RNA sequence: GCUUGACGAUCAUAGAGCGUUGGAACCACCUGAUCCCUUCCCGAACUCAGAAGUGAAACGACGCAUCGCCGAUGGUAGUGUGGGGUCUCCCCAUGUGAGAGUAGGUCAUCGUCAAGC
RNA sequence: CAACGGAUAAAAGGUACUCCGGGGAUAACAGGCUGAUACCGCCCAAGAGUUCAUAUCGACGGCGGUGUUUGGCACCUCGA
RNA sequence: CCUAAAGAGUAACGGAGGAGUACGAAGGUGCGCUCAGACCGGUCGGAAAUCGGUCGCAGAGUAUAAAGGCAAAAGCGCGC
RNA sequence: ACCAAACCGAUGCAAACUCCGAAUACCCAGAAGUGCCGAGCAUGGGAGACACACGGCGGGUGCUAACGUCCGUCGUGAAAAGGGAAACAACCCAGACCGCCAGCUAAGGUCCCAAAGUUGUGGUUAAGUGGUAAACGAUGUGGGAAGGCUUAGACAGCUA
């Protein structure tokens, strides 16, 4: 379940959001977003970690105990190691019921043992992203867009206009008269 | 072999390798990456060889994408040659490696074929490596 | 090797910097082309010369349109 | 208002900077000690040079 | 207190793009080339003499963040001093601290004078 | 007067027949540091081996050891 | 110009390029004007000449290398 | 059916690229204190020296080889003894006016050679690791956070 648990933070700068994660295996944040100000926050890596295997941990919203207050934010950004791969700093954007909010959605394609350009013309799909950038009120945010391939001829290519949002998303890309390609069929290597 | 096609200054200083890649660090293309942990410099004849051995063991559909361009020229003076008198002609060029640098992606393969493929790459190459996958962020 | 070459270093640079006094015929920037551009009770000799034509305190403010730096003089 | 300062190691090898910040006290040897008045001049010469002297304050 | 015109302060949070809108006075377009003046040809530009027309264009005002431009907090990189390590590189104590990105902002704000309302 | 602060207006070579003052401030031999090179091992395994990667070899690449060859440096020795 | 470590200066038989001139107007001053390039239409030239229009703002130019500059243009034209 | 200027989006690199951009260093002004009683500057008498070495940091060259070579900036040696690093110019501590059969400390140390804890508490190692090493290999062993099966019978064995 989307819960976590932070603490607030008041000792700042390099040399003490360093001993925090060597010595008490903690990680800093920031709580900024609506109308207020921001606040800076810790909590445990092996609970920031827990919840990051999740399908939907930026697509979900959080409800973010802090100290005994309690607050709803959804994972804005994201810091790792380069080298080893956890976290290292993360920060959450206030969720606020009229306000319209950008957020980071997977894509799922389904039935691609189905695809056409496969089964008949032997071709080879190619995910060319795997997410998008949306903008839509905080009571209508997708889990996950839905992409169909079942009826694909080999060659061909699909594009941001050729799926389908659910009620109130917005594809922003599409949106500035930019409609990126999503998936193709392609011929065999070699 | 990679190399530029064409260069503005044919030589250059040794200069130094330093920090880590906060920059290239990501699965930007596939979905399985060979990421590097060590720092050091490849050969661009050991990216090839390492690319030999990575397509040749899936040989049944796929894609692939190599990160990493050599392109930094290093020279050697030649045998018996005293010290001085110029510097040495160029003889091979190089790509710098931090650690956390992602070096080969691939998809359209089976996440555990990706696994045998990427040890056969990175037996190839001087340096430590490591297999991830692609995050959302 | 074909490579031996180079040019005897012309000292060029800042003389004066901001708040210090100046004497009118003081030498303030040596330049190639206006990197400064000359302000108050400044000219701008033949090469490029910012020097001063009155006393007062060096100012090196930007300003005005194009974004460029001036070099002025004013009271002490 | 008043702070004593002692000094504890070397004066050999230290940068100039820190050999002037030391003089500048009154220090002159090992284990010799000074009753300088806290302003902020002082103060400023005294976390210069840091590792060299004992502030008993 | 408002509109117009001239001169400045300041150089995009002040710009570009889109839409609406003004002619009583001012301005522009405008009429004509006798006269002053003009075109390496030409009244296009410059100049002169004006008063039938029109706010079409240009210009001013008012709207919209679409592009541009500004832009936190937090974290990260780098770094002076002292000390360490497994020493081509990094770490610790202390001081300092970006660039990019994110939340967001912006369709400016003033002075003098002259004609009117 | 470009050898560009320009020795004179005016100037090339040989010495194994050689000579003096000096230098390990500087070379040849041997010693030292290094280890590109050389030699010896190891890692991955496409392939050869009728099929079978490792009986025997092993491409393309990678990691070391020894002071052992050709070198690099010029630390000792030119009152041997 | 880089090395050169954000004041100056800074070495190597280090990495790259130029000079040993030109101009009586290519100098002074007053007045006037903006480029390269793209696209559209147009008699032979035709991807590219001369012409008209739209866009553009310096991607042009600067006697001569490169760096730093250039709207009061330091760029281009004319009279004296 | 190969190739495709140009544009759109993602994505790396640059000593001789820059829409940006520090810490230090540097120049100036004003202030308290300290200065060995001076520091600064000017003018005169006398010089020596113009073969440098290594260690840390920033670089070129070499192979980010050399107790290699060439620069910038600090420290030491040169011209500096004493204690430590077994011995060991250049490393760490510390700068010797003379005498004492007095005491306290620095670096480094406290079983015997050989001065001082066979000191106290909680763990790790079995390799004489400590007391020389790399890719790579391995049911060596300690700690930690989570997983997959499992009395509808799990994993090894054994019978079809
Ligand atoms: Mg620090
Ligand atoms: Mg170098
Ligand atoms: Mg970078
Ligand atoms: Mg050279
Ligand atoms: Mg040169
Ligand atoms: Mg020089
Ligand atoms: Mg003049
Ligand atoms: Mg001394
Ligand atoms: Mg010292
Ligand atoms: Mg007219
Ligand atoms: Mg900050
Ligand atoms: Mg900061
Ligand atoms: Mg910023
Ligand atoms: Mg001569
Ligand atoms: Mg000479
Ligand atoms: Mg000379
Ligand atoms: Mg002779
Ligand atoms: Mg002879
Ligand atoms: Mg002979
Ligand atoms: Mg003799
Ligand atoms: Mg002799
Ligand atoms: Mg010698
Ligand atoms: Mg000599
Ligand atoms: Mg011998
Ligand atoms: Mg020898
Ligand atoms: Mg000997
Ligand atoms: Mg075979
Ligand atoms: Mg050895
Ligand atoms: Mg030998
Ligand atoms: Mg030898
Ligand atoms: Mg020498
Ligand atoms: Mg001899
Ligand atoms: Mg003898
Ligand atoms: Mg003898
Ligand atoms: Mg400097
Ligand atoms: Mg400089
Ligand atoms: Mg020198
Ligand atoms: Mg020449
Ligand atoms: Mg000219
Ligand atoms: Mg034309
Ligand atoms: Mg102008
Ligand atoms: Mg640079
Ligand atoms: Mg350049
Ligand atoms: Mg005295
Ligand atoms: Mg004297
Ligand atoms: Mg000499
Ligand atoms: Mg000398
Ligand atoms: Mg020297
Ligand atoms: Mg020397
Ligand atoms: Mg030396
Ligand atoms: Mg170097
Ligand atoms: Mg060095
Ligand atoms: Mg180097
Ligand atoms: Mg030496
Ligand atoms: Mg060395
Ligand atoms: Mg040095
Ligand atoms: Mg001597
Ligand atoms: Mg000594
Ligand atoms: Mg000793
Ligand atoms: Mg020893
Ligand atoms: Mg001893
Ligand atoms: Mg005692
Ligand atoms: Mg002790
Ligand atoms: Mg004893
Ligand atoms: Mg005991
Ligand atoms: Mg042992
Ligand atoms: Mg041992």
């Amino acid at each position: 379940d989307f819960i976590l648990n932070a603490q607030v933070r008041s000792d700042l700068g390099k040399g003490a959001s360093r001993r925090l994660r060597r010595n008490a295996g903690l990680v800093p944040a920031v709580v900024y977003g609506g109308d207020k100000e921001p606040q800076s926050v810790t909590l445990e890596l092996r609970e920031i970690a827990k919840l990051l295997e999740n399908e939907a941990a930026f697509s979900h919203v959080i409800a973010l105990n802090v100290g005994g207050a309690k607050e709803t934010v959804l994972i804005k950004a994201l810091q790792r190691h380069p080298a080893k791969g956890f976290v290292m700093h993360a920060d959450f954007l206030r969720v606020v019921a009229d306000h319209k909010l950008t957020a980071h959605v997977p894509l799922h394609f389904i039935n691609e043992e189905v695809a056409v350009g496969v089964k008949q013309a032997g071709g080879e799909i190619s995910h060319t992203i795997s997410e998008v950038e949306v903008s839509c009120l905080p009571k209508d945010l997708p889990e996950f867009i839905e992409v169909d391939m079942a009826k694909v001829e080999l060659g061909q290519i699909v594009h941001l206009s050729d799926l389908k949002a659910p009620k109130g998303v917005e594809l922003v890309q599409l949106a500035h008269g930019n409609d990126l390609a999503v998936a193709n069929i392609h011929a065999s290597r070699v | 072999m990679l190399q530029p096609k064409r260069t503005k200054f044919r030589k250059q200083m040794t200069g130094h390798n330093r920090g880590l890649a906060h920059r290239g660090s990501k699965v930007s293309f596939g979905e399985y990456a060979l990421k590097a942990t060590s720092r050091g410099r490849l050969t661009a004849r050991q990216i090839e060889s390492a690319r030999r051995a990575l397509t040749r063991h899936v040989k049944r559909g796929g894609k692939i994408w190599i990160r990493v361009f050599p392109d930094k020229p290093v020279t050697k003076k030649p045998l018996e040659v005293r010290m001085g008198k110029g510097k040495g002609g160029v003889e091979y060029w190089v790509a710098q490696i931090q650690p956390g640098k992602v070096l080969y992606e691939i998809e359209g393969v089976s996440e555990e074929l990706a696994r045998e493929a990427f040890a056969l790459a990175a037996a190839k190459l001087p340096l430590a490596t490591s297999f991830v996958k692609r995050t959302v962020m | 090797t074909r490579n031996g070459r180079d040019s005897e270093s012309k000292r060029l640079g800042v003389k004066l910097f901001g708040g210090q006094a100046v004497k009118a015929g003081n030498i303030l920037v040596r330049q190639r082309g206006t990197k400064f551009h000359a302000g108050y009770g400044v000219g701008l000799g033949k090469d490029h010369t910012l020097f001063a034509k009155v006393d007062g305190v060096v100012k090196f403010e930007t300003k005005g349109a194009f974004g460029r730096k001036y070099v002025s003089i004013v009271a002490a | 208002a008043t702070v004593k300062v002692t000094l504890v190691k070397s004066l050999n090898g230290r940068l100039a900077n820190h050999k002037a910040c030391v003089k500048g006290l009154g220090l002159r040897r090992i284990n010799h000690t000074v009753e300088v008045q806290d302003t902020p001049e002082n103060r400023g010469m005294i976390n210069k040079a840091y590792y060299l002297l004992r502030v008993e304050g």
